[PDB]
């Protein structure tokens, strides 16, 4: 059972991914991080409450 | 319209009418783009108008 689980790892370790890759930006926050005027949502007329700094 | 005929008369009405109709339309969108408030210009130009 030991070189089966040995073999199953070999193979896990080849042929298995730990993540799909989807692109990090669709984790990133959009509204409340302060990074909102990199999405340009709210350009005509923007709120000016709203950082204009996108540093976040 | 002192010598007018009728259907003048109506024409000239019609005439009226249509030039206020579209002066109240004119007057209501100049307003409303001189105060900014033009977003299909800000967006098919990519800029504020
Ligand atoms: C005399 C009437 C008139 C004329 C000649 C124009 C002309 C223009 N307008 Mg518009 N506009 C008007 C009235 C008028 N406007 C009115 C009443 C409003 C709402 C207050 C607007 C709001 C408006 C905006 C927000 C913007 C323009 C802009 C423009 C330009 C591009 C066309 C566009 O998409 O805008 C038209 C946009 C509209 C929302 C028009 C709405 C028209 C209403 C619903 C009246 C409909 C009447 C109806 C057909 C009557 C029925 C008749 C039938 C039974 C025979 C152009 C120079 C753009 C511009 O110049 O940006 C710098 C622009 O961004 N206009
Ligand atoms: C495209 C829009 C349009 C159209 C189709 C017409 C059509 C007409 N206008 Mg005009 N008119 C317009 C815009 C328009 N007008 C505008 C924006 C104004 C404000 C300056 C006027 C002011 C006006 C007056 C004061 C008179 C007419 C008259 C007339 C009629 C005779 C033609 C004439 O004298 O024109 C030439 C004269 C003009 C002022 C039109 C050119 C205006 C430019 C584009 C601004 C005719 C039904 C006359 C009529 O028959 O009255 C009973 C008339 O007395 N119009
Ligand atoms: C005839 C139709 C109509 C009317 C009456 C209005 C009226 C208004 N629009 Mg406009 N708007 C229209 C069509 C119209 N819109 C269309 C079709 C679009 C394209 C999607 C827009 C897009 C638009 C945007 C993006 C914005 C407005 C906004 C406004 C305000 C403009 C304030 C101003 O200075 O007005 C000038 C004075 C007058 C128009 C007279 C007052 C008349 C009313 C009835 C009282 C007002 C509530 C602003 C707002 O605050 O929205 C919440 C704004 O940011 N409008
Ligand atoms: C998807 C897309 C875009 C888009 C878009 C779309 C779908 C835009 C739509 C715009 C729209 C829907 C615009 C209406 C205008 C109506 C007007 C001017 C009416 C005038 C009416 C007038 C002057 C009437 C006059 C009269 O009736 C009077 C008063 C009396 C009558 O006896 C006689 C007549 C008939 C003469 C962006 C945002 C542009 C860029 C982006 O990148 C991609």
């Amino acid at each position: 059972k030991e070189q089966q689980f040995a073999w199953a790892k070999a193979y896990y370790r080849k042929y298995n991914q730990e993540t799909d890759g989807k692109d990090p930006k669709y984790s990133k926050p959009s509204t409340g991080a302060g990074v909102f005027r990199k999405f340009k949502i709210d350009w005509p007329n923007p709120d000016p409450s709203i950082p204009d700094t996108t540093d976040g | 319209t002192s010598k007018k005929s009728k259907e003048e008369i109506l024409e000239l009405r019609a005439i009226e009418l249509k030039h206020g109709r579209v002066a109240m339309l004119a007057v209501l969108g100049w307003f409303h783009v001189a105060a900014g408030f033009h977003i299909i210009g800000d967006l098919a130009t990519g800029t504020y108008l």
